[PDB]
């Protein structure tokens, strides 16, 4: 039980130092999921709510 | 949405239910569906009820079979000013009788009836039209169409009759007037096809309507002339005209996803709702349910605690002001039903969660009750006795040479932020003065 | 300024205006930070960071004189402090939010006794406390005047306060339990008196006085005062000093105030509201010797446990509650040690329980109605100083050392190949059981305790030889199932492999050098699946590979800044696509052609500091549909507001958690009840298990009333005993009725009762050691609540397509006139033909028979039924056999090995008869096998039933009596003539078997009756039955049946999948065919042209039925919970749409339903929203459209009843293997999916989703692989999966969490340490 989802946490499934370039590009994928992710009324709302 | 105001239970008993389906129905005449003393069917026992005394008058074993079955029908009906019910035997025979006596009456034909894995099959009904009594029946080939002349010397004709469904399904459209129909219908999925019953029954002229995805398991048409049609998808309203496949609008009410099964579908009638408008009733999973004949559609389920809540309504119920009456039969009992239609009403609740926000503000403000010491006042006293571990004095025997040998710490304090200090005294015997 | 707390605020700068543009290089910039007072007046800043916003802080401050980590920042800039004893020991922690997390205290060794002579004692003491509300008061003189009411002058420092006068606290507790502790500094005559309630405690520097007595005390030490409404127990440095009764009432508006008489110092002050107190007194090895927890407002519970003369465990009685309300005034030692809780204690004297076996005397003996004397489960040990177990006793008479279902356990197995294929006492530890079943278990195992070999045997199924083989790190490198063993030796002869070999039927591991992890995991009915890491260890991905050793598909995970996982992703396999693996796992770059991937944004970027490290937002993207879902984690990682955020509304769809003590105690649901939100309040006692469900009521005067959902009971052991629906106007108890070794025997209400029976009656096998439950006897008396019209059996109920309409009335008519149905429509016994020796050939006609019967247990609702069963050697469920009648009295024997020593011959007699008869009857014709040449008389309707009367007549006599002929005719009269002339002619070709013909007439008087009765009524001849004939060593069953459906299944060569399935007599071949990773695909005797699943959450995505009628569209979240469901029609219109809200554990609450009836328009929907109350054992209810529902569970979790106002609006029957046997319910409002063991099932295909797998109850096998290996076969189910009983995450979870708290006293206190034990066992050689 984690709050950050461990690689065995996901159903996909079946550090001394580090280098510039290495930070570089991890900051270029924590960059780029950054700018990834950013009655019957009631009903359309939910419905578009929880899929679309 | 109903509310049932009373039940009225009826006097006697009808035995036992198992292997038992009910039929009731009261005294039906050329006139009106009047009320009348009301016979029942159950099982294969017909009887007779007045409802001023609400006792059971006589009980005859007149029937073969206890399932309504769809090759057996049986009715009351008034002919010659004399009161009449009659019944199909199982020799395809129809047994005709006064209230007392059972005069046999003639027939022209006998009707031969089977049952088919592939679920198209013969039926045969009981219709009235013009104040003669039709039995219809369509057997295993084609549909065809007789009438009582009466008891006596009468004898069943049979008019000329050409259809030959290659889609075969038999329900007659049934609506409350003083005829008991007027038309007769073929269902198909396809589409339904619909013959005008006259004075000589069944004709050539049909009025087709087009109803898709729609079985049909059950026709009902209005004085108003408009065409009822109950289906597992719901119910679809039509209106007859010289073309009949007119769509006026459709409710989802009377469904198989409202849980209305092929037994719940077979009970529901029609009456008048006063201002001449007619509104259909019948039981079905959540009990009897109504439903008034309208483009905004609302029906009104019986909401109450109550054993005769679900219960077979009989048909020719009454409604007088905002209050209905439905004759019903409940695990072998006959109850009169009053209860009252009820508009729903629910005040909307708003101004949950408006409430005034504001800022945070902060300010420090230290207490003059309370003062800072200067300097420390107290320091406590530990005790070694509590820091001295016991691990030292658990295993300390030596096993080589059977002496014992142990280490403590004297002073051991690493709460130091700085460098810890620490002076370890240890025991080891020795020969050395 | 971004939050404030208490008097201290934060401030932050984010400087997010100017970036670099593109990476390549660093940009060299410079920093200058000011923090200046922008007026006169003063400022004080006590720590300042700076960081790039996304870096994880945590931050930690020492303690400057006592050097320990006293306070920790987290990074959404709260502070978590812990608080140090006066030896360095932890014994507190603060959260965030200033309410502790736990207290911890301890016997210290200055207040003991040099010389002393007891008889029973507690070497030390622990007491453990974890509180509701609870603050630390830091006398702080800022925040002192808004938490204290202070009335003389003070003087204080950090975390002291010399004060004088007196100070009163303005929380005004209104709880069961309040409890404070401190420590004090007495001077002189300087005297202090902390009133909590009624209850004033003097202390002086000389004793601590209170109203009964005064106990000595030195002038400093730690002072811890616990008072409830019955009791007050003062402890003073660790030892509980005094102990009282109080015939106070409850608590309301108290008040904790201090008073001193002259100047005294106080350090710390915790005080603390509704604590639940745990002590637990500890022998010498620092083991517990006896547990008293804190259960209810005056409830105490008790556990004692024995040591022996070495130090090893030798017995531990169960929990028993003792009440101080009725103490008796003979003594009052609540908390303190019990003398008197075992007389049967001392090894020396008076009985010890060892040698005699009972106790004595408890104090308050609410045990001994159940457990008989012997509450207790004891361990007898081999002749060693290890701890090698010999006989091992439970409580209760029969489960005792002395009883019969005693486990017994012996070093030396009789097995030759055992004893000399794994070398004895060469670190080879064999272990063999024996139940009386007649099966053997035998287990080896290794020097570190990992089990090597494990072999079991059973009377007439062959031997079980299951094996493992480990690496030199102790990681399992290859296991062999028994197939391999079965295969190879094919004889009694076994050679228990020791090395790896390769061979298909092995499961594999290839770990790196260093045994880093898996490198390589293959299986049979998988396949092979690699692993590829990353220079820093960093799992990066996972390709899988075909049964031909070609690529199939790559997982990829992507990695953030922080180290932690940024988005994971799901490849096909492709030349160019390894190739970039290749390149990638040296660049650190990404996967280019990502089709699907999920975005795990936990909160770094956000404004408001409290979110930053607390949410977890995920971005779930499958090719083009979407799906946000973001999560609010507090400290400790527990949920407090779960939402669904999509883009079209800024508000978010959120079900909120209001929790203490990591236990859930309210939810506010988005659901709507009579107008107002559904508010959920969970009450739970002193001990935390759940004690009620409640919702609120808002009235318009300003208060909340809670309405109760239900007030559940429990056992002192934590069982559930007794559920009490109290909602609405009829209320009414569940009651769970216990025996002696624990298990659960009765359901009992006013509705349905169920009787379970573990030893008494089975099928044919005898009480198991296991404890499985041999038979389950059903007592349904609800049908006269509900709407009876639907509960009588008519004759249109036997009649459909395929028998005709006249016949099914004269068919019902003759099974009504023998009595099968009394009068009300319930079938009074099951239908066997062959026991009727008069009825209508058209019902004795086979097919007829079959449908009849099952139509008849169908549409039939019996006021008894049940199951007896029998199980297999692999644990699973093998047989079962209803008794849907009155049988339940009186049932039958299995045939084989049936009593006939009783028939009247001789042993020696009996064994030639019975190996001549059983290889001459073939069993499945019932009473045909009896004669000879039946298959050419079965041209006719006379020559199919002729076998009946002819028995009849054989040995009885009278039945039809030559003129039997008529009474068979029911339904016909031509029949009768022709049935004269066959009849003679019937009669006399029917010739006994040679065998019987052998036997003599003073057998043959009454034995062919009940040889007909046991042969007719055997278990193929119900249409409630489950079966397995055959079995692979797998578990594989290669014929099983339910009712009268016999699938008979054939595996494949290698793997433990299903090659072909034949449906039954008709034996039409139905195909089935699996994946490469062993998920079915297509499965057509469930009519499924094909299963489509998810590459993301490896579950069901698109299901179609067969002939394109049906499409299920499944969506999901990235737990692998079901979100969504479309199903859609012929003309791919969708019929339904339902949405689920679940809860973290996989629970659902919220469900909207909208179904539309009329595809075309849509205008007009059917619209239902529920909700769902989930208890202890499973959901209590649900709310559907204004109106509550309770939901009625059996054993296993299964669901009996929907009952709605006192009503059964629905009802489901079970038989084993979860195929539903009948349904009562006709109102779709009132039914539920839930269905089995409370597992959603998927009406339109017939498929639950058995804990995130398919399952198939027609065959009894997952249709998906087992995650987590439980069989030596993944496919394989149990048959029958029994509830834990106890309320789970209370009970349970709390106890866990005292046990964690003694274990970080233990650790401080130096328990785990070196050679800090006094058993040489445990020493350090
Ligand atoms: C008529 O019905 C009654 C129940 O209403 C039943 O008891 C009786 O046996 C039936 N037969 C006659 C002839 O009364």
């Amino acid at each position: 039980v984690y709050n950050v989802v461990k690689p065995n946490g996901l159903k996909m499934i079946w550090m001394r130092r580090v280098k510039d370039t290495i930070i570089l590009t991890w900051y270029k994928n924590g960059q780029s999921i950054s700018k990834q992710i950013l009655m019957a009324g009631l009903m359309f709302k939910k419905n578009q709510y929880f899929f679309t | 949405m109903l509310r049932i105001k009373e039940v009225k239970k009826y006097n006697n008993r009808l035995g036992f239910p198992a292997g038992k389906e009910v039929r009731i129905r009261p005294l039906l005449e050329a006139g009106g569906f009047a009320r009348g003393p009301i016979y029942v069917k159950y099982g294969r026992e017909l009887s007779k009820h007045d409802p001023s005394s609400r006792s059971m008058a006589w009980n005859a074993t007149v029937f073969d079979t206890a399932l309504n079955h769809p090759t057996r029908p049986w009715t009351v009906t008034v002919v010659g000013g004399k009161k009449m019910v009659l019944g199909v035997r199982k020799e395809g025979l129809g047994f005709s009788e006064d209230d007392p006596p059972r005069s046999l009456n003639v027939k022209g034909g006998d009707d031969m009836a089977d049952e088919n894995y592939g679920g198209g099959n013969s039926t045969i009904v009981l219709v009235k039209s013009g104040g003669k009594d039709f039995a219809i029946g369509l057997d295993d080939l084609k549909e065809l169409n007789s009438f009582g002349i009466g008891a006596g010397n009468g004898k069943l004709s049979l008019a000329l009759g050409n259809p030959v469904n290659v889609l075969t399904g038999v329900v007659l459209p049934v609506e409350q007037r003083d005829g008991s129909v007027a038309y007769v219908a073929v269902n198909s999925d396809t589409k339904s096809v619909i013959y005008k019953v006259d004075a000589k029954g069944l004709q050539k002229n049909q009025k087709i309507d087009v109803n898709v995805r729609a079985s049909a398991e059950k026709i009902l048409l209005t004085k108003n002339n408009e065409l009822l049609h109950i289906s597992p998808q719901g119910l679809n309203v039509y209106s007859v005209q010289g073309s009949a496949s007119t769509f006026k609008y459709f409710c989802p009410y009377f469904s198989s996803f409202g849980g209305w099964s092929r037994r719940f579908v077979d009970t529901v009638t029609l009456m008048d709702e006063g201002g001449n408008q007619e509104a259909l009733i019948g039981t079905g999973p959540k009990g009897i349910e109504y439903m008034p004949v309208d483009e905004k559609c609302k029906n009104y389920v019986v909401e109450g605690v109550q054993d005769a809540k679900h219960a077979v309504v009989a048909p020719g119920a009454t409604k007088e002001g905002n209050d209905i009456k439905v004759l019903g039969v409940y695990n072998g009992e006959l109850c009169l039903l009053t209860l009252e239609v009820v508009d729903a009403v629910e005040p909307k609740l708003d101004q949950g969660s408006p409430a005034k926000p504001s800022a945070e503000r902060v300010k420090a403000t230290k207490s003059s009750k309370v003062t800072v010491r200067s300097g420390a006042l107290s320091k406590p006293v530990s005790w070694l006795r509590d820091s001295l571990d016991e691990a030292s004095f658990k295993n300390i025997v030596d096993k080589l040479s059977g002496k014992i040998r142990f280490s403590f710490p004297l002073v051991d304090l690493q709460g130091r932020m700085g460098l810890p200090i620490k002076l370890v005294v240890y025991y080891d015997e020795s020969d050395g003065e | 300024i971004k939050q404030s707390i208490d008097e201290w605020i934060y401030v932050e700068a984010d400087s997010r205006e100017i970036v670099v543009s593109e990476s390549t290089t660093v940009k060299r910039v410079l920093f200058k930070i000011i923090v200046k007072s922008t007026g006169a007046d003063d400022v004080h800043v006590d720590h300042v960071r700076l960081s790039p916003v996304n870096f994880n802080f945590e931050g930690s401050v020492y303690d400057a004189r006592i050097g320990q980590r006293t306070a920790t920042i987290q990074t959404n800039g709260f502070v978590s402090r812990r608080l140090y004893d006066a030896y360095n020991r932890r014994i507190a922690e603060v959260d965030e939010t200033g309410n502790i997390k736990y207290l911890a205290s301890y016997s210290k060794r200055v207040g003991n006794t040099k010389d002393e002579k007891k008889r029973e004692g507690g070497y030390s003491s622990r007491i453990q406390m974890r509180a509701k509300h609870s603050w630390v008061e830091s006398f702080s003189p800022y925040t002192m005047e808004k938490r204290w009411q202070i009335g003389g002058t003070a003087t204080v420092e950090p975390n002291q306060a010399i004060l004088q006068g007196q100070i009163i606290s303005k929380e005004k507790f209104s709880s069961e339990s309040i409890c404070i502790r401190l420590v004090y500094s007495m001077s002189g005559s300087s005297q202090l008196s902390l009133t909590i309630g009624k209850t004033t405690v003097v202390v002086k520097p000389n004793a601590v006085q209170y109203k009964g007595h005064t106990a000595t005390t030195p002038s400093n030490a730690e002072l811890v005062i616990f008072a409830t409404p019955k009791l007050t127990s003062i402890w003073v440095d660790g030892h509980l000093r005094i102990e009282a009764p109080e015939t106070h009432a409850k608590f309301n508006n108290e008040a904790v105030s201090l008073q001193t008489s002259g100047p005294v110092g106080i350090k710390d002050v915790i005080v603390m509201e509704d604590a639940e107190i745990q002590v637990s007194y500890l022998n010498r090895d620092s083991k517990p010797l006896q547990e008293i927890l804190l259960l209810d407002s005056s409830n105490v519970l008790i556990r004692q446990m024995m040591y022996d003369v070495i130090g090893r465990r030798v017995a531990e009685t169960v929990w028993v509650q003792k009440s101080l309300i009725d103490g008796r005034s003979t003594a009052f030692k609540a908390f303190q040690y019990h003398d008197d809780f075992v007389s049967n204690d001392n090894p020396t004297d008076r009985n010890y329980f060892l040698n005699t076996g009972p106790m004595q005397g408890y104090v308050a003996t609410a045990t001994n109605t159940i457990y008989e004397g012997y509450p207790y489960s004891q361990t007898v040990y081999y002749n060693n100083p290890l701890e090698i177990r010999h006989k091992v006793g439970h409580p209760g008479v029969k489960n005792s050392i002395k009883g019969a279902f005693v486990h017994q356990y012996a070093i030396a197995s009789d097995l030759a190949f055992i004893q000399r294929n794994y070398p004895k006492n060469e670190g080879y530890r064999q272990e063999e059981e024996k139940s009386p079943n007649g099966k053997k278990h035998v287990v080896v195992y290794n020097r570190r305790n990992k089990k090597v070999a494990e072999y079991t045997q059973v009377k007439d199924y062959n031997n079980i030889l299951t094996t493992y083989i480990y690496d030199q790190h102790g990681n399992q490198i290859q296991m062999l199932p028994p197939s391999y063993y079965h295969e190879k030796s094919r004889s009694g002869d076994y050679q228990p492999e020791k090395q790896v070999v390769a061979s298909p039927w092995a499961v594999t591991s290839k770990y790196d050098s260093t045994g880093e992890f898996i490198t390589s995991k293959e299986t049979p009915d998988g396949g092979r699946v690699e692993f590829i890491y990353n220079e820093y260890n960093q799992l990066r991905y996972q390709i899988h590979y075909k049964e031909d050793k070609q690529a199939d598909k790559i997982v990829y995970f992507l990695y953030n800044i922080f180290g932690r996982m940024c988005e994971a992703g799901q490849v096909p396999a492709n030349p160019t696509t390894l190739q970039q693996v290749r390149e990638t796992t040296k660049s650190h770059q990404a996967i280019p052609n990502r089709d699907q991937a999920v975005y795990f944004d936990y909160g770094e970027t956000e404004s408001e500091p409290s979110l930053r490290g607390r949410i977890q937002r995920t971005v779930k993207k499958n090719k083009e549909v979407l799906f946000s879902e973001v999560m609010f984690f507090d400290e400790e990682s527990n949920i407090i507001r779960k939402s669904y955020i999509s883009p079209t509304t800024n508000e978010t769809l959120s079900l909120v958690y209001l929790q203490e003590n990591d236990k859930v105690s309210g939810i506010q649901y988005p659901f709507g009840v009579d107008g107002k939100q559904l508010i959920l309040k969970y009450k739970h006692n002193l001990r935390g298990e759940i004690v009620e469900v409640a919702r609120v009521e808002q009235k318009t005067s300003g208060q909340t009333e809670f309405i109760p959902i239900a007030g559940i009971d429990h056992d002192a052991e934590g069982k559930v005993t007794k559920i009490s629906h109290n909602y609405g106007d009829s209320k009414f108890d569940q009651t769970y009725k216990y025996v002696a070794p624990g298990y659960l025997v009765e359901i009992a209400n006013n509705f349905l009762t169920e009787k379970l029976y573990y030893t008494e009656k089975g099928y044919g096998c005898e009480p198991t050691g296991d404890g499985s439950i041999l038979r389950t006897e059903f007592k349904a008396s609800w049908h006269d609540k509900c709407d009876q019209n639907l509960i009588p059996l008519t004759a249109r109920a036997f009649v459909s397509g395929g028998i005709d309409f006249t016949t099914a009335e004269t068919c019902f008519d003759a099974l009504l006139n023998l009595g099968y149905i009394d009068t009300t429509g319930r079938p009074v016994k099951t239908f066997y033909p062959d026991l009727e020796t008069g009825l209508p050939m058209k019902c004795a006609t086979p097919s007829n028979w079959r449908y009849i019967s099952e139509k008849m247990l169908e549409q039939g609702y019996p006021e008894h039924y049940g199951h007896a069963y029998d199980y297999g050697s692999h644990g699973e469920l093998i047989a079962a056999k209803s008794f849907v009648g009155k049988e339940k009295d009186s049932l039958t024997a299995p045939l084989s090995k049936a009593s006939f020593a009783n028939a009247g011959m001789k042993s020696h007699e009996l064994d030639r008869f019975w190996d001549s008869l059983s290889r001459s009857i073939n069993k499945v014709e019932g009473t045909k096998a009896i004669f000879e040449g039946t298959q050419q008389l079965t041209t006719g309707l006379v020559g199919s039933v002729i076998h009946k009367p002819k028995l009849e007549s054989l040995l009885e006599g009278k039945g039809g009596d030559s003129s039997i002929c008529t009474p068979w005719s029911s339904g016909d009269r031509t029949e009768e003539a022709k049935c004269k002339r066959e009849y003679q002619q019937a009669f006399d070709k029917l010739k006994l078997k040679q065998v019987i013909q052998s036997l003599q007439e003073p057998v043959r008087k009454n034995v062919l009756r009940i040889l007909k009765n046991t042969l007719a009524s055997m278990l193929g001849n119900s249409p409630g039955d489950v079966e397995s004939f055959s079995i692979d060593p797998n578990g594989n069953h290669g014929v099983f049946y339910t009712g009268f459906k016999r699938f008979e299944l054939k595996y494949k060569h290698q793997k433990n999948q299903i090659a072909t399935i034949k449906e039954g007599t008709k034996q039409q071949e139905k195909m089935i065919v699996h994946d490469d990773e062993g998920n079915v695909i297509k499965a057509l005797h469930k009519k499924i042209d094909k299963i489509e699943y998810d590459p993301l959450t490896q579950r069901v995505s698109r299901i179609e039925m067969s002939d394109r009628s049906r499409t299920l569209e499944f969506g999901y979240d990235f737990r692998g919970e079901r979100t969504f469901k479309r199903v859609r029609n012929k003309d791919n219109d969708i019929i339904s749409v339902n949405y689920y809200v679940r809860d973290n554990k996989g629970n659902v609450l919220v469900e909207y339903k909208q179904e539309y009836p009329n595809p075309k328009d849509t205008n007009k929907p059917i619209n239902t929203v529920t909700a769902y109350i989930h208890g202890p054992l499973g959901l209590l209810g649900f709310f559907r459209n204004n109106k509550y529902y309770n939901v009625l569970l059996d054993h296993e979790g299964s669901t009996r009843l929907v009952i709605h106002q006192g009503k059964v609006v629905a009802a489901y029957d079970y038989l084993p293997y979860g195929q539903m046997i009948r349904k009562y319910g006709s109102n779709p409002e009132a039914h539920i999916a839930f269905r089995y063991t409370g597992q959603e099932f998927d009406e339109e295909t017939g498929l639950y989703n058995y804990h995130a797998r398919l399952y198939d109850p027609d065959i009894g096998r997952f249709f998906q692989m087992d995650p987590m290996e439980q069989y030596a076969s993944p496919y394989k189910y149990a048959g029958n999966s029994p509830v834990s009983q106890i309320d789970p995450d209370g009970q349970i979870a709390v106890t866990l969490v005292l046990m964690i708290i003694g274990a970080i006293v233990g650790a401080y206190l130096g328990a785990a340490s070196a050679n800090n034990s006094w058993n040489p066992a445990k020493w350090a050689w």
